[PDB]
């Protein structure tokens, strides 16, 4: 019902403002049953559809966002539905850059331990944020721990106290995303998608150590991405390259229970 | 504590100018330099190449060595400090003829396509980029002065004068005005062809100097001054 | 069947040793999908003995066993489509493993192993590993996909998401971790598990199919190890270090507190509290690009300046025009 | 050389010598 | 806290008819860009879209572009007016030839 | 008495009795972010997304009269001191909001800070032309003297949400909108007397 | 969905060095 | 006194011009260039782009005519392309117009040394490290490596040792001509340096370092 309720149910209804509190219910309920925990994900749909026709409003919005932001997220399939509300909401204009910062923390955690295909999604949808928001660029640098070669020996020695005296701020259990204080923290985790194993995926996490030349990125090309696709598209590769070896060689491909490739597994 | 700039991407300085005045840059004029054209075809009157002509001519061949010049540019253009724009070149020929470069430019490295591009810059007064987009060479009205940034610091190459710290000098000197340094390309003359403009002379080391080995000391003395690097 | 078809011997002889060699990689998997607990010696002469064949018929067969080892992929991928698990097989497991073998695993981009690479992340998460059997084979593919990168030492962010998995369903909720999405509440370690005898970490490919506690044990026991090895190795190396073990502290914590006997998790979070404590958690600086040069333009000109037709034609004109006047007049 | 073919595949020199930037383009696309 | 404007953010670059157009430029000289496309018949074209003319190339809507693509693609639909829609060489040798003969006189 | 609209990229300035625009002011190139009025009238200036600030000449649209270049960042907020002529505030994203004068284009004449957020609300006592009230999405409002050094608040008053407007109702009384809820101050008493919360979306201007 | 505003977001899409010899002809 | 590679134990600067493309042709032997012998280099079958032995004469140039060189603290070291490796004797004058530079290298080259009536250009047996002082320092220039300041350099750097630069006169190549004798490549400038620009730029470093003026 959720999933059809913003298309093919509100148009059709004479007074559909009658649906809220089964919305608001439906956006505001929490269950033992982890299987009822993706109801707020697709219940978000329907209630901005009503939000947007008649000016209608729900309290706390962003803080109540913040909070459904977890790693089940990450591995539902209808991530791709959430994000491309997440757009929406994020564009706005009165958005300070706490909080825009905490939705950026909090994501690039996330993509530690995160599927590539969210994964992928989640690298265009960053820059998109950081590109709206000039002033967070502290988090993917900041200036003042950068060495010049001019720079005087006792700034050399201010620099490295500064470098020893450093703590991570941010707050991962805070459920307000403006007093969590990742703007003054940085994006680590994005540095470590630079190593990640998918060579694609990780030219993606290249571009933050590249100019910000391009203006944006589609979401559309991005979000509906499964490992299947992944599969489809290596298969489907406009370049075919000559296969390699390995002139290294393994006497037994399994343990035992001369050289062994598999240490720790045996028939 | 501040905020960023809004696009951090690298954004090429700006490429200086003779309209501009207020800038701080380093000026350097290539003064005396032999650059004369003769048809046979016009061409750049070598100082090997054509020993007859030039006798016919009645010129000393000695002073007929536009290669001197070409090797200054070529150090000079080359320098971080012009890629870095902080550095506009001028040019004197003995003639009496003030030529531009537009930092911008990439003079071809082989002397003989450089001559090609010399005698075109004395007929046609001017030289254009390959795209058509800004003159890279251009002849200008005399004197100096005028093309000179109206508060500036002049001086000359001179082998008697005291040897100074091309460093020391330009650290102890401010910083709206600007410099000029006034080299001699010919191969052998007295140091008095900038003598009416520059107001002192200074000498950079105690053994002689070649002009493209002493422009190339100084705009190295500039740009550690500077911190350009 | 080698010999009798060397390339030499007759013309088209190459191309029957090259289908040769698809057949034997199918025929190496094949064996392992046949059941071999009796004759587990018999077989492991016969199975290593076949696989080096292969590696002789791959270095001058390579095409044809890629496009046979890519096939694979494929035909398992649609397996697991209408499978899952069930799908999945020893022989599913040794084919990754050949390849291995059998070609260059650390590479950027390569036409099997990236394939293969993310086959295995596939079954390291939607998997459920909701049995003992399921988990021992992702155990087992934890190893290949961490020895792919023995060089590359790439980041994996699926064997992040199956350790947590995998090290809390041993445990249970204990009510502290509700990020990690578990499968199987029914998995918890007894308690009396002592922790202190000698059990062998070695999984056994064929005790798979026959799949208690000492099994579990075992099971965990090596999971571990693979942890251990990938933090000193991998992790280590990431400047997101500290974000990634954090959760696994954790969960290490949790073993050290529950199984005080239990030594092998103080052993990591010791090694894991000397890591953190060397590495220099700064602020990273990625944005500092390097100055941009002034533009740089080539000059145009002529080789031999000079000091389309039609307009020569005129020229010509003014000259035979200006001539006539002047004998006219 | 082996060895050095190695560490230039390590660093994503692919052998049709060209590179794996080569092979992200239009692959989001479609 | 929630605002979206319906008209949509201002667009530094845009795509219409397979050419990058500058949002920044006015629209009848971001689109003069378009080859085929003049002054005159850019200023035709926004015109016959109730497009005012004083907007920058940024701001358009979505409705108001596609209308745009619609006018180009289907001017005679809309009724846009159709009005708006070697022997030099021989001459050569000739004059060559004239002239040998004129210096034959001489 | 003509209002100005800021709209888009222009600024339209409309009639009182005939409702209509009379001037249109359309050489700002990204979104116009104020239209304030000096006292006299016969100023406005306005703030640009490039972030520079211009002047103009009511009623004479064509002549720019006073161009500066505040910051790189927006400049959302730009009004004329009430109690002198002479001396303009512009406020940006760069969360430093400078005071320019009139005559000195090249440099502000003071440059209040200490906001950690974005400050989109300027507003100037009357009767306390030194004092300067500022307003940021810190949920913070700072008071600023200029017969002081400045660039230090005097002291911080707590919104505890996004401040969107600041007016002072009276020399005494501030008034101050943000999120929910607008709440009026008094900085002899430096509490406020006062808050009504009956609206429901965040209160704007 | 996708296909409204992927028809939507269509619109919204769109140096020498060192020894370097200037390009010959 | 001239700086010999017999002597190791003064410092002094070393220059190494690596990947000089210095070749004599016969069509009588004349030095190759890119101009000039066009299609006679397309029948050798070797790319005319590498073929600029002006880059190489221009270094001389700025390295010969430096002050250090007046100070008799640096020798000369030039790696042909062809694998031919010339001692060049800090007391040499090269000519400075291009042409009469190229008619000494084929007599160089083919009569193997110069002579005056010392060997002013002598070509040398490879390696290049015999010849090299035994306590030396290496490096090459490369864009890739960090920007150092060539005067800190040779200030932190011991005195007895001597400190040895491979330039690479070649237009464009793979900065690993001299990896296996250097034990670390350093960047000069941020920027783009010709091999000219930047010999001399290291020369003012040693000059400004040791205080020779």
């Amino acid at each position: 019902i959720l999933l059809i309720l913003h298309k093919r149910i509100i148009p059709h209804f004479h007074t559909p403002t009658k649906l809220m509190d089964f919305l608001t219910d439906s956006y505001n309920l929490q269950s033992s049953n982890k299987n009822a925990g993706v109801v707020p994900i697709l219940a978000l749909n329907g209630l901005f559809e009503l939000m947007k026709r008649f000016n209608l409003e729900y309290p706390n919005f962003y803080m109540k966002l913040y909070q459904i932001i977890n790693p089940d997220l990450m591995h539902v399939k209808y991530r791709a539905r959430f994000f491309r509300l997440m757009d929406v909401f994020l564009s706005s204009t009165h958005l300070s850059a706490h909080l825009v910062a905490s939705f950026i923390k909090k994501l690039a955690r996330l993509t530690l331990e995160s599927p590539p295909s969210a994964i992928v999604t989640v690298i265009p949808f960053i820059y998109n944020l950081i590109r709206k928001h000039p002033n967070c660029m502290i988090m993917l640098h900041n200036p003042a721990f950068i060495s010049n070669p001019f720079q005087t020996p006792d700034q050399v020695a201010n620099l490295k106290t500064l470098k020893e005296n450093y703590v991570d701020p941010f707050d991962v259990h805070e459920s307000d995303p403006e007093l969590t204080h990742a703007l003054d923290s940085s994006l680590w985790e994005l540095a470590s998608l630079m190593e990640h194993y998918h060579p694609n995926v990780a030219t993606l996490a290249k571009i933050f150590a590249q100019p910000f030349k391009k203006l944006s990125y589609n979401m559309e090309d991005f979000l509906d991405w499964n490992y299947d696709s992944l599969l489809n598209a290596e298969s489907s590769r406009k370049l075919k390259t000559l296969p390699t070896l390995e002139f290294e060689a393994f006497t037994n491909v399994f343990d035992n229970e001369g050289n062994v490739y598999l240490p720790g597994v045996a028939w | 504590q501040k905020a960023l700039p809004a696009s951090l991407v690298p954004q090429a300085p700006p490429v200086l100018t003779s309209k501009d005045k207020i800038t701080k840059r380093m000026i350097v004029v290539l003064a005396m330099a032999s650059l004369e054209t003769h048809k046979i075809k016009y061409v750049l009157l070598n100082c090997d190449d054509h020993q007859g002509l030039l006798k016919k001519m009645g010129r000393d061949i000695s002073e007929a060595r536009p290669d001197i010049t070409h090797q200054c540019l070529l150090t000079l253009l080359d320098s971080p400090i012009n890629k870095a724009g902080k550095l506009q070149v001028y040019i004197q020929t003995s003639r009496g003829i003030l030529i531009e470069v537009n930092p911008t430019v990439r003079i071809p490295r082989t002397f003989k396509r450089f001559s090609g591009l010399m005698v075109q810059l004395l007929h046609k007064l001017s030289i254009r980029s390959v795209n058509s987009e800004e003159k890279l060479l251009k002849v200008i009205k005399n004197p100096i002065t005028d093309h000179l940034p109206t508060k500036c610091r002049k001086v000359t190459l001179s082998f008697d004068a005291p040897v100074i710290r091309v460093q020391d000098y330009i650290e102890k000197l401010d910083d709206d005005e600007s410099i000029c340094v006034f080299v001699g390309a010919m191969a052998r003359g007295k140091d008095n062809f900038a003598d009416e403009y520059v107001d002192e002379k200074v000498g950079l080391s105690n053994y002689p100097l070649s002009a493209s080995v002493a422009c190339s000391k100084f705009c190295h003395g500039a740009e550690d001054a500077w911190n350009i690097l | 069947i080698i010999k009798a078809y060397q390339p030499k011997l007759a013309e088209g002889n190459k191309e029957k040793l090259g289908k040769f060699t698809a057949v034997l990689l199918r025929h190496i998997i094949f064996l392992s999908n046949q059941n071999y607990l009796k004759n587990v010696q018999s077989f492991k002469r016969t199975q290593n003995a076949l696989i080096s064949i292969l590696k002789s018929l791959s270095e001058k067969y390579n095409r044809e066993l890629s496009e046979e080892c890519r096939d694979y992929i494929n035909e398992m991928q649609a397996r697991y489509k209408k499978n899952h698990f069930d799908a999945l097989s020893n022989g599913d497991l040794v084919f990754f493993s050949i390849i291995g073998i059998l070609f260059s695993t650390s590479d950027q981009y390569h036409l099997v192993i990236t394939p293969a690479l993310i086959l295995m992340s596939q079954f390291l998460e939607q998997i459920k590993f909701n049995s003992l059997k399921r988990i021992a084979f992702g155990a087992v593919l934890v190893r290949i996909v961490s020895q792919y990168q023995r060089i590359s030492k790439r980041y994996i962010p699926e064997v992040v998401y199956f350790f947590q998995k995998i090290l809390l369903t041993f445990i249970v909720k204990p009510l502290d971790f509700e990020n990690i999405r578990l499968d199987s509440y029914e998995l918890g370690l007894p308690l009396d598990v002592d922790f202190t005898k000698k059990r062998s970490t070695i999984i056994p490919l064929h005790t798979l199919s026959t799949m208690p506690v000492d099994q579990c044990v075992s099971v965990l026991l090596n999971v571990m190890e693979s942890l251990d090895a990938t933090i000193s190795t991998v992790w280590k190396s990431l400047p997101a270090f500290n974000e990634i073990i954090l959760p696994i502290q954790q969960l290490l914590s949790a073993y050290t507190s529950k199984y005080s006997d239990f030594e092998k998790p103080r052993n990591i979070l010791n090694k894991v509290e000397k890591l953190t404590k060397f590495t220099e958690h700064i602020p990273l600086a990625l944005q500092n690009h390097k100055p941009v040069s002034i533009p740089t333009h080539a000059p145009k000109y002529e080789e031999n300046f000079n000091p389309k037709m039609k307009a020569q034609l005129k020229k010509e004109r003014k000259f035979t025009m200006k001539e006539i006047r002047k004998d006219a007049k | 050389e082996l060895e050095q073919q190695r560490l230039d595949r390590m660093n994503g020199m692919i052998e049709l010598e060209r590179g794996v930037e080569d092979l992200d383009d239009g692959f989001w696309e479609n | 806290s929630l605002v979206v404007q319906e008209q949509g953010s201002f667009q530094h670059i845009l795509r219409l008819l397979n050419t990058n157009v500058d949002g920044n430029i006015k629209i009848v000289y971001a689109l003069t860009t378009i080859k085929g496309v003049g002054r005159r018949y850019s200023n035709l074209v926004c015109k016959k879209a109730d497009v005012d003319l004083h907007k920058r190339a940024g701001e358009l809507t979505q409705e108001e572009l596609e209308r745009i693509v619609q006018i180009m693609q289907n001017p005679t639909h809309y009724k846009i007016p159709a009005w708006f829609l070697t022997l030099a060489n021989n001459v050569e040798s000739k004059l060559r030839d004239d002239l040998e003969r004129l210096k034959k006189i001489r | 008495h003509d209002f100005a609209v800021t709209s888009s990229t222009r600024v339209q300035i409309f009639s009182s009795r005939t409702r209509q625009v009379i001037k249109t002011f359309s050489r700002f190139k990204d979104v116009v972010y104020s239209a304030s009025f000096r006292s006299d009238g016969k100023l406005l200036c306005a703030g640009d997304a490039t972030g520079l600030v211009s002047v103009y000449d009511s009623y004479n649209p064509r002549t720019i009269l006073l161009s500066i270049n505040a910051s790189t960042h927006p400049t959302h907020v730009t009004k004329f001191h009430t109690q002198d002529n002479k001396i303009l505030a512009t406020a940006s994203d760069d969360r430093v909001t400078r005071l320019w004068d009139i005559s000195n284009a090249y440099e502000p004449q003071l440059e209040l800070t200490g906001a950690t957020d974005y400050v989109r609300t300027l507003s100037f006592i009357p009767a306390a032309p030194h004092l300067v009230a500022t307003g940021s999405y810190d949920g913070l409002i700072r008071l600023y003297d200029t017969r002081s050094s400045g660039s230090t608040p005097i002291y911080s008053l707590n919104h505890d949400q996004p401040v969107e407007n600041v007016i002072a109702v009276s020399p005494t009384q501030i008034v101050s909108c943000g999120g929910n809820n607008f709440k009026v101050w008094d900085l002899t008493s430096n509490k406020k007397l006062y808050e009504r919360g009956n609206f429901n979306k965040a209160v704007t201007c | 969905d996708k296909k409204a505003r992927r028809r939507t977001l269509r619109f919204y899409t769109s140096r020498f060095k060192g020894d370097d010899d200037i390009p010959y002809k």
